[PDB]
């Protein structure tokens, strides 16, 4: 009765330098529900970031998906970090316009 | 329509 | 085509922080339309649909009721589980709940869920026939006895078959331009060299409505699940969802490899080659 969470960090949209888009962080499969999740911007975590309703699946696994507007550069970094019971140290995860 | 539910 | 309505709840207690948290949220297929948080101020259910907007304040009112009652029950619930088990009141513990029934592409009954969970595992579960029980374990054989005792099923077929079907039928009409769409993946094909004798080749599919999807690779048209990665489905927060699927691949033969979409947004289905 302890999951560990599989995590994803990408754009709503594809990529486009100086457009503004919506950075995501999708958390799923985890149990149970606590759970700890910043979007960063180099290094820096930003501040309003919202998250959908606590949902789960068929299995009674739970899915949260954070998200903010945000303006990608070339330069730059974004990631998510993550913490839960089941992680030893809170998890960081880089964006990757490709993934 | 939310369910009804009951005592466990 | 086929479609679903569903409650979600979850309450987790929290000794020594007070009541346990109560939360629950509704779906018409992927689409989520309403939520109840007992830890927000409103203290009522919240729309999260703009087509569920148009009811009158005696669907909130009657929905609210509901919803409020349930986490007191839940609260309760969690109280006896601890009893059943003899676990310590100073653990905590969750309770989840799922409601709902499937109508087909003429909004007929399909069929009728009623299920519950303690601490991420089956607890107890309507039957497929709605009437009678799965119980887990011993613990949920006492939930059993008590429910068929007081013939909660009687209730729960009804609802399922009748009102959670006409609510299904009635919020499918009224978000109609949006329930009823699907819309089907833009798709493409990445390259991304990894050494210098081998490739990988992702092959996406974005913007598709409904979550339901597949996408496989293909070697000389032999199936391969091996050396594919594959990523879950994830929402991209404005009604749509995303996947891909990945292949490495010896440099010089990705002419090889084909990606196969399916999907109902798709009149046939789709063979992409690099």
């Amino acid at each position: 009765i302890q999951r560990t969470p599989k995590i994803q960090v990408y754009s709503r949209h594809p990529a486009e330098n100086g457009k503004s888009n919506f950075l995501n962080c999708y958390v799923s499969g985890f149990h149970p529900s606590d759970i700890e999740v910043d979007l960063l911007k180099n290094g820096e975590r930003i501040e309003k970031v919202e998250h959908s309703d606590l949902s789960f699946s068929k299995d009674w696994s739970f899915y949260l998906l954070y998200y903010t507007e945000f303006t990608p550069t070339e330069k730059d970094e974004y990631a998510c970090r993550v913490n839960h019971v089941t992680l030893s140290q809170p998890k960081i995860v880089k964006w990757d316009r490709d993934m | 329509r939310y369910p009804l539910t009951f005592g466990w | 085509g086929s479609h679903s309505m569903r409650y979600f709840s979850t309450s987790v207690s929290r000794p020594g922080r007070g009541e346990p948290r109560f939360i629950a949220v509704g779906y018409v297929d992927d689409t989520q339309f309403v939520r109840f948080d007992s830890d927000a101020a409103s203290q009522r259910m919240e729309p999260r649909a703009p087509w569920i907007e148009q009811e009158g304040p005696e669907y909130w009112d009657e929905e609210t009721g509901k919803v409020k009652a349930h986490s007191q029950t839940d609260r309760e619930n969690l109280r006896i589980a601890l009893r059943y088990y003899n676990q310590s009141e100073a653990g905590s513990h969750t309770l989840q709940m799922m409601f709902g029934c499937d109508v087909g592409s003429d909004g007929r009954f399909l069929r009728g869920y009623h299920q519950y969970a303690y601490d991420g595992k089956d607890y107890i579960a309507l039957k497929e026939d709605l009437r009678s029980w799965t119980a887990a374990d011993m613990a949920a054989q006492i939930t059993k006895r008590k429910w068929e005792a007081a013939h909660v099923a009687e209730q729960q077929r009804a609802y399922l078959e009748g009102t959670c079907v006409d609510g299904l039928r009635r919020y499918l009409e009224n978000g109609k331009e949006t329930l009823q769409r699907t819309d089907p993946p833009k798709t493409h094909m990445t390259h991304h060299p990894i050494s210098d004798h081998e490739a990988t080749l992702r092959c996406w599919a974005l913007g598709f409505y409904p979550a339901e999807i597949t996408l496989t690779w293909q070697r000389d048209g032999e199936d391969q699940t091996q050396d594919t990665e594959l990523v879950e489905t994830r929402p991209a927060g404005d009604g749509t969802f995303q996947k891909w699927a990945a292949v490495v691949v010896p440099s010089g033969e990705e002419q090889r490899y084909t990606c196969h979409v399916q999907h109902e947004g798709l009149p046939k289905p789709l063979t992409l080659r690099w």
